[PDB]
């Protein structure tokens, strides 16, 4: 299949509350394998993946090294937006980075990708060239031009290109048994009367690996998109995750409806209906 | 593994 | 500019009376960060709670889930309680089986 890995870090500010809280969590698709807590006991790189746990000390403290200059470099960042958008020295603000790498099934490097946001909104990312930005506001253009004059985006792009797809690779191979493996969903369908008119048919999804799946009810064939009740994928805890749709339908009409099911671990698309 | 560190200063925002 | 979170709250397991599982509750697609969340049983906070770690969503909203062993029966009622700058009041989400 693809793959990707991602960081996630996240800069918070608390004036009166200490220094800004950093954490950075990596991972491979939908599996996390690491952990960094400027605000832990004792801030270190922690294994969140069991196939992880082989890298050896020099790893480890390669690691925590990054994140601990990059928890002092983010605290001097959210100074500078503070004076960029002219804001007071009151307020609890937020920076995040999301970055990482895509391969294809082949194993080859499809794009990268460097995000980073304020307060909730884009700010300033890295093009898909790995080699120009997109600011999105007069602030993060003085952030764009200081980068530009540092050149940065060589940087990012060095490892995205480099680094990144080599220690992804490495990580696929070691935890493939897992990362490499997709479990289907176990499904059912299941009917609640609401009224003596209508009556609820939930489609479910259960057990699968990676979280992207496809549920849907159709009517005589037709999408019911819009009649269609559809809560976020959630984690079980367990590696694995949950979805259901579900749809109200005039009672004696159940069986003009099926549920569609598309998953990467099944070997046929699913159709379900319930079954009385 | 995450971005290493640059040879000179890591640039801040 | 504020999100507030939804709440989803659910068991690992199909949820069997007298068979040990987990309680979940999953907060997700709220900013800022900070939240407050607490499992109940019988209304009464469960002491022994763990969570996920800080991560995020392509849209930059947050998401965290909350977990505790639990052994679900008849009488036993089950509660997430989240409280976030966005929300006036705590919000209570009751585990129901079949969502």
């Amino acid at each position: 299949g693809s793959h990707s890995m991602r960081y996630f870090y996240t800069a918070m500010s608390r004036p009166g509350r200490g220094e800004p809280r950093f954490i950075a969590v990596g991972y491979v698709d939908d599996t996390q394998f690491v952990r960094f807590d400027s605000d832990a006991a004792s801030p270190r790189t922690e294994p969140r993946a069991p196939w992880i746990e082989q890298e050896g000390p020099e790893y480890w403290d390669r690691n925590t090294q990054i994140f601990k200059t990059n928890t002092q470099t983010y605290r001097e960042s959210l100074r500078n937006l503070r004076g960029y958008y002219n804001q007071s020295e009151a307020g609890s603000h937020i920076i995040q980075r999301m970055y990482g790498c895509d391969l294809g099934p082949d194993g080859r490097l499809l794009r990268g990708h460097d995000q980073s946001a304020y307060d909730g909104k884009d700010y300033i990312a890295l093009n898909e060239d790995l080699s120009s930005w997109t600011a999105a506001d007069t602030a993060a253009q003085i952030t764009q031009r200081k980068w530009e004059a540092a050149r940065v985006a060589e940087q990012r792009r060095g490892y995205l290109e480099g680094l990144c797809v080599e220690w992804l690779r490495r990580y696929l191979e070691n935890g493939k048994e897992t990362l490499q493996r997709a479990d289907p969903p176990k499904t059912h369908v299941t009917h609640h009367p609401v009224s003596d008119h209508e009556a609820t048919l939930r489609c479910w999804a259960l057990g699968f690996y990676p979280a992207e799946i496809t549920l849907t009810w159709q009517r005589d064939g037709e999408d019911q998109t819009q009649d269609t009740e559809l809560v976020e994928t959630r984690p079980a805890g367990d590696r694995t995750f949950q979805k259901w749709a579900a749809v109200v339908v005039p009672s004696g009409e159940e069986q003009r409806y099926t549920c569609h099911v598309q998953h990467e671990g099944l070997p046929k698309p699913l159709t379900l209906r319930w079954e009385p | 593994l995450p971005e290493p560190l640059p040879q000179g200063q890591l640039t801040a925002y | 500019i504020q999100r507030t979170p939804k709440i989803q709250v659910y068991s690992r397991h199909p949820a069997e009376n007298g068979k040990s599982n987990f309680l979940n509750c999953y907060v997700s697609g709220f900013h800022p960060s900070d939240i407050e969340v607490d499992l109940l049983k019988n209304g009464e906070r469960i002491e022994k709670v763990e969570h996920s770690d800080l991560s995020f969503s392509k849209d930059w909203s947050f998401y965290l889930l909350y977990y505790t062993e639990f052994t679900p029966t008849e009488k036993d009622e089950y509660a997430c309680r989240v409280n976030h700058v966005t929300l006036s009041q705590p919000k209570i989400v009751k585990w129901d089986r079949d969502m």
